[PDB]
């Protein structure tokens, strides 16, 4: 239980970083990543 | 640019330097992985070059590469990352291709060192993904075991989709560096070496593919942070296995 | 201006020499020069408009023009502004521009709009300051929306900064209309009875916002077209091009309600009623299915404030000045062809 | 959005493939719907569109007692279509009964194409009023989708069925068929058989296979109602936005039409108005006068010469329209076709509320009226028998024709201020 | 690392037949193996590499009733194959009894072909649900290798028996051995005769020889699906790589395929996405959503327009799965093939796993509960009788499935955080 709570702790640490990147090449990877729209969700 | 791409071979190079360390080429990666993979999991204290060079060999002729001239094959060799009181074979191992021609005009040492960095890079990427799909391994073996105990059901529940939703991120991240990393830079490399009628546009493409490859990876020296991270989503791999 | 056409070819590759040349003296009576003069500088005229209008070609970037900012093909916008018009509903700083140049290729790439490759040439923006830029800043999607557009420096030559904002500053006219109507129609769905004054005030807008269309797009746009498809085709060179585009362009802004000493006040006040009515009545339908006799007083100040400000656009626009189309249209056997009486 | 079409009956399913030979000849694609290399537009409406761009049509056929549909069925261009929806009297209520037995797998054919688009615009209907199969089953699946899609326009193009007066009970079964047009339709666009029959006579010299001919005439009205959408125009590419000036009120939702070569086989923007203005130019047969008129031009005009058109077309006074209101004639453009030959180069195309078209339904009332009263036109046939006992159905929709041909001499007057 | 292919009943080895030369055809060999001089490739996990360069397939024929497997024998691809493995009702207890008996020396060929792999990754076997002769005994050495290794993988392809409901015991014999595969497999492929009949009647006219055009499509597909394999990649280069995302529990393990065009004989990142978006595109028939999605595009592809494709997935949100967590599509890109003529040039297939097949499943369970409920549907054949006298393997095959479907109907819900 505490291993899956860090995982999506981690998980939402890498996107909240990935908002401020860079204007074509690192945002794109956070539209790879959620398709499936309860990422930033649960933000 | 005749001679220097008949006599020197300076065309097939290139293709090769993407292939085999850029990662274009990948049933010699996965051969040489696979097979490579219990000396590296010892430390390579107890390892030497000759024993990688003989193992790299079998990797070499089992596979496609062998219908591959045997100059090119011979250029890339085995090497070794000079050692430190954690080693791990995963932590110490490296290819090196090395100049033998006129090809240091165009190939710099630094290259080979951004060349060598994306590829540990993508070394380390592949590595934690053969973990991975060892994890999954042991979910179709034990779960088709584990009918006859009923009660060990919900934590392995648990337990099958905190791997999956890993197995996702390396299946979006495998496909990440698949579509933009070496099609992009590859294309508009390719194109401006192979219309260009100068030594030193054909140079300055290639500085400029392998530099913005740099940027695109997170081994920028702004984008580090980012990096660091990322670091942080390959302990819960191992983690898990145990 | 001989010396300065071979230059602004010679920047863009091929300084081109003269067919033959002279030596240049000057003897007493003897204008043999100004001959020469002449032959040199028409064939200075010739290549540089054969240099034009085949690399860099104009036609396709007239055609281009027409195209968004004249609003030509339009498929594309009937895609776009039903898909991102729930989006384009927020205000200023609730949007995002990612969103809307993703849903700008989306409609861009869809469509019919797909015929030439100088559609991908079109991003979004905005203007901060819609009407006080002409001699919003709460609300883009609305009055702010504008199509971005890049040029090369054969096309940098006829079309720049002036004429680039002017396409801006009547799309954004054109807009106006084109979101007033959307929102009629999708008022005239909401009933496919009792209190009915509400379908004849709808009626007499959807109705006159299609006078305004139809007039606005078979005098300014297409005719000015047509002449401009004609002077073009006759043009010596490229200062006849320019004066030609800008005469053009001056035609095709002049002839709008763009230009008016008071940018016509009446028109902002009647749009703004308009967009009040639809919104009040959309809102008491979906209250009423989830009184008609305080809708019935909304609707009276309405229909008030909708004749008077359509009494000062007919005495304001009857002053103007071929100017009567939508009076010699809205007034058959006549209806709002004199309400009160002066004198 | 996207439209789709729907089709059934006899007359239907011929004007169907007419307008599908049409649209098949018009742009550029084969009789089995690959692209030709030599020919942009959008087919996304009528069509969708595939890989090897097979523009496979959005035609969802509909038949009962097949005879002519098996000749649609083996044909060069049955490679054009494939969407596996073909499924099996002469009265009202005997298709109304056929199709409410079948009513759910119908529906599942509709909600499949549903599913097929994304988004969706209108349903338009290949009909005919009292055409036998067709009638009573058309009814029946407007009130199915009437009550399924309030969301959605349906558009309707039908014949007025006039056999210069065996059967008797047509004006009962055109009688209900038209009250289900008014209440459960949006709009309506109605043609005469005889307005027809006198273009036919005037243009050509065949007397017997004039439906054939008819049939080429409403290819070419449907083509040309529906250029806008097919050749990429900028303003009223939705059906609604077409629609919403031509009708204010509910009930008064009837469209004539008009096109101005009468034979096909310069003009001015001038003169093909004012032929438009014509009755003999118009497909369809106290003073009248419109509520609101449309027109949209297709062919080389002068843009200059339309404004000096309009300007003198209002001195003239050559029509005569007051409803009560500033409701007047909007004129709109769109692209000369190319891919055929562009003869007769200058056509219009015209559509108008007129409350003319009342007298026309006051007739079939004059004639059903006569025939209530004596009451033995019915023939007790057995399904009227079944689906009203005691025939009051005719009784309402009598009171139903009553309030609409009240409301169309109501609208004349300028006094319809109120009750609009 | 290798894998071995495995082939019986008369429909899988009619695929394996016609995937063999597809591959034959495919590569440049001869039909008899010898490498062609004008071809590079490996070939080393399907076909072992010989002296003279003669890959011959790992292909262990078994056959019972043989009538094609003697058109298999006599062929100009006989030389291309001879590993000397061909060893002979239509009941699923009949074939399950006659593999028993032969088990040990099939288990021998078996062994023999592992001893000829120095590593293995997989077994794939071509099998028919409810085939006949391939029913009963499939399961029966699924249930044998199962047993024997569980260090490797198996892959199965198999079709859904639908023939538009004289064989009444097929929802039994197709219920048990779906419970093998459940139970006893690691990874399904599945696919339907309806969904492929209507690609084919969409396609083409053919109705009679539909067998052998479902021929050529499952060797396009089962070359897709192994293209990465055998043109060198550098990613899931491994099955279980593959397979690992897309399973994330072991019952329910079935995948669903799809491949863009329907006829074969640009298009872009965003057409080819969105038409393999369509279940139209995808050859398998509450609202149903992914757990994840995988798609493999072969083609010429341009590396920019990828990005802006799933950026704009992303905003038109055209697909609708939400299992509960964060799993999602995965995109790929293989080598566009050589060595053949490239039409149709960007080509993409796409393999997921969705809840919508389990209505499937559904409805061959609301079949076979019928019949339970009559139980006359058994036709008291012998060997159904030998195999269990009570027949209570029947009901827990339907307990089983009833544990899978609401697995299924559970895994739809957003509440599968727990038992997952």
């Amino acid at each position: 239980r505490i291993l899956t709570h860090f995982y999506q702790g981690i998980v939402q640490q890498f996107l909240v970083l990935l908002t401020t990147s860079s204007d074509e090449s690192l945002r794109f990877l956070s539209f790879r990543l959620d398709f499936n729209e309860h990422y930033k969700a649960r933000e | 640019l005749d001679v220097l791409n008949k006599k020197y071979s300076l065309l097939d190079h290139m293709q090769a330097m993407r292939r085999y360390l850029l990662l274009g080429q990948g049933d010699f990666i996965r051969h040489l992985m696979d097979l490579l993979k219990p000396e590296l999991v010892r430390p390579a204290t107890t390892l030497y070059q000759h024993n990688l060079t003989g193992i790299l060999e079998t990797a070499v002729r089992a596979t496609n590469a062998q219908f591959d001239s045997p100059e090119i094959l011979r250029r890339l060799d085995v090497r070794l990352l000079e050692v430190s009181p954690g080693d791990t074979g995963w932590d110490v191992f490296s290819l090196d291709y090395h100049v033998d021609g006129p090809i240091a005009t165009v190939f710099t040492r630094e290259c080979m060192s951004h060349y060598l960095r994306v590829f540990n890079f993508l070394w380390r990427a592949k590595r934690m993904e053969y973990i991975l799909t060892d994890i999954r391994k042991g979910h179709m073996c034990n779960a088709k075991l584990l009918r006859n105990m009923p009660e060990f059901s919900g934590v392995l529940h648990q337990c099958h989709i905190l791997a999956s939703e890993m197995v996702h991120f390396i299946h979006q991240m495998q496909y990440y560096i698949t579509f933009e990393v070496l099609e992009c830079s590859w294309d508009e490399l390719w194109n401006k070496v192979q219309q260009a009628q100068d030594l030193d546009h054909i140079i300055a493409a290639h500085e400029v593919f392998l530099d913005t490859i740099i940027s695109r990876c997170l081994l920028d020296s702004d984008s580090r942070a980012l990096l660091n991270q990322l670091r942080a989503v390959f302990d819960q791999i191992i983690e898990l296995q145990n | 201006s001989t010396g300065k056409y071979l230059n602004v070819v010679r920047e863009c590759g091929h300084d081109v020499t003269c067919p033959v040349a002279k030596e240049i003296i000057y003897t007493l009576k003897e204008r043999a020069y100004v001959e020469q003069i002449e032959k040199a500088f028409n064939y200075a005229s010739k290549v540089l408009l054969d240099f034009l209008m085949e690399e860099k070609e104009l036609v396709a970037h007239l055609r281009s023009i027409k195209r968004y900012f004249l609003m030509d093909q339009g498929d594309f916008f009937v895609h776009f502004m039903d898909l991102a018009e729930e989006e384009l509903r927020k205000p200023v700083e609730d949007i995002t521009p990612p969103r809307l140049e993703a849903l700008l290729e989306l409609a861009l790439r869809m469509s019919t709009a797909n015929t030439d490759p100088f559609k991908d040439d079109l991003k979004i923006d905005l203007m901060p300051h819609d009407l006080i830029t002409q001699l919003e800043l709460a609300l883009s999607g609305l009055e702010a929306f504008s199509f971005d557009y890049i040029v090369k420096w054969p096309l940098s030559l006829i079309i720049n900064r002036k004429a680039l904002t002017r396409y801006q500053m009547l799309f954004r006219h054109m807009f106006y209309c084109k979101h007033v109507e959307r929102q009629l129609c999708s008022v005239w769905i909401s009933n496919k009875q009792w209190f009915a004054g509400a379908f004849t005030l709808r009626q007499r807008m959807l109705n006159f916002v299609q006078n305004i269309q139809y007039y606005m797009m078979f005098e300014v746009m297409e005719p000015t077209w047509h002449i401009l498809e004609k002077n073009l085709k006759s043009a010596s060179n490229i200062d006849d091009v320019l004066g030609h585009h800008t005469g053009f362009l001056d035609t095709c802004l002049k002839d709008c309600m763009l230009t008016n000493p008071e940018l016509l006040k009446v028109f902002s006040k009647l749009m703004s009623v308009c967009v009040m009515f639809t919104n009040c009545m959309q809102k008491f339908t979906q209250s009423m299915k989830l009184l008609v006799s305080g809708f019935e007083a909304t609707i009276n100040k309405f229909d008030k404030n909708f004749s008077a400000h359509l009494l000062d656009l007919l005495a304001r626009l009857s002053i103007y000045s071929g100017m009567a189309s939508v009076i010699s249209r809205l007034d058959f056997n006549g209806f709002y062809t004199e309400r009160l009486e002066r004198l | 959005r996207e439209i789709i079409t729907l089709q059934l009956g006899q007359c239907g399913n011929q004007i169907g493939f007419e307008f599908w030979k049409q649209l098949c000849a018009e742009h550029g694609i084969s009789p089995e719907g690959i692209v030709e290399e030599f020919a942009t537009d959008r087919k996304d409406v009528f069509f969708y569109q595939a890989d090897d761009e097979h523009y496979i049509p959005r035609a969802v056929l509909l038949d009962l007692e097949p005879r002519v549909i098996h000749s649609i069925l083996n044909s060069p261009y049955a490679k054009l279509y494939n969407p596996e929806n073909i499924y099996l009297g002469n009265n009202w209520a005997s298709g109304f009964s056929q199709g409410e037995k079948i009513h759910e797998d119908i529906f599942d054919i509709i909600d499949r194409e549903a599913d097929g688009s994304d988004s969706l615009e209108g349903f338009v209907l290949c009909h005919s009023i009292a055409g036998g199969t067709g009638s009573g089953l058309g009814s029946y699946l407007l009130e199915r989708l009437n009550d399924r899609y309030p969301k959605k326009l349906v558009q309707t193009y039908s014949v007025f069925p006039n056999q210069d007066e065996d059967v008797v009970v047509q004006p009962y079964n055109s009688l209900l068929t038209l009250k289900r047009l008014t209440q459960n339709a949006d709009c309506v666009v109605v043609l005469d058989n005889t307005a027809l029959n006198r273009i036919a006579t005037d243009r050509l010299h065949i007397q017997n296979p004039s439906f054939s001919q008819i049939n080429q005439l409403v290819s070419t009205i449907m083509s040309a109602s529906t250029t806008t959408l097919r050749y990429p125009g900028y303003m009223n590419n939705d059906l609604i936005g077409l629609i919403a000036s031509l009708i204010p009120t509910p009930r008064l939702h009837f469209l004539m039409t008009g096109y101005t070569p009468l034979t096909t086989d310069k003009t001015t923007v001038l003169d093909v108005m004012r032929r438009l203005l014509q009755p003999k130019n118009v497909m369809v047969s106290t003073n009248h006068c419109y509520i609101a008129i449309l027109n949209i031009i297709q062919g080389e005009v002068d843009p200059t010469q339309v404004h000096k058109s309009l300007q003198r077309i209002r001195e003239r006074k050559l029509a005569n329209f007051i409803p009560w209101g500033p409701a007047s004639i909007q004129v709109a453009l769109s692209r000369k076709s190319p891919y055929l030959p562009s003869a007769h180069r200058v056509s219009g195309l015209m559509m108008a509320n007129h409350t003319s078209i009342s007298s026309l339904f006051e007739r079939t009332c004059r004639q059903y009226d006569k025939l209530r009263k004596r009451e033995a036109f019915l023939e007790q046939f057995r399904k009227e028998d079944m689906f009203k006992d005691n025939f009051d159905e005719m009784d309402t929709s009598r009171e139903i024709v009553q309030q609409l041909i009240d409301e169309y001499h109501a609208a004349t007057r300028p006094d319809y201020i109120s009750w609009g």
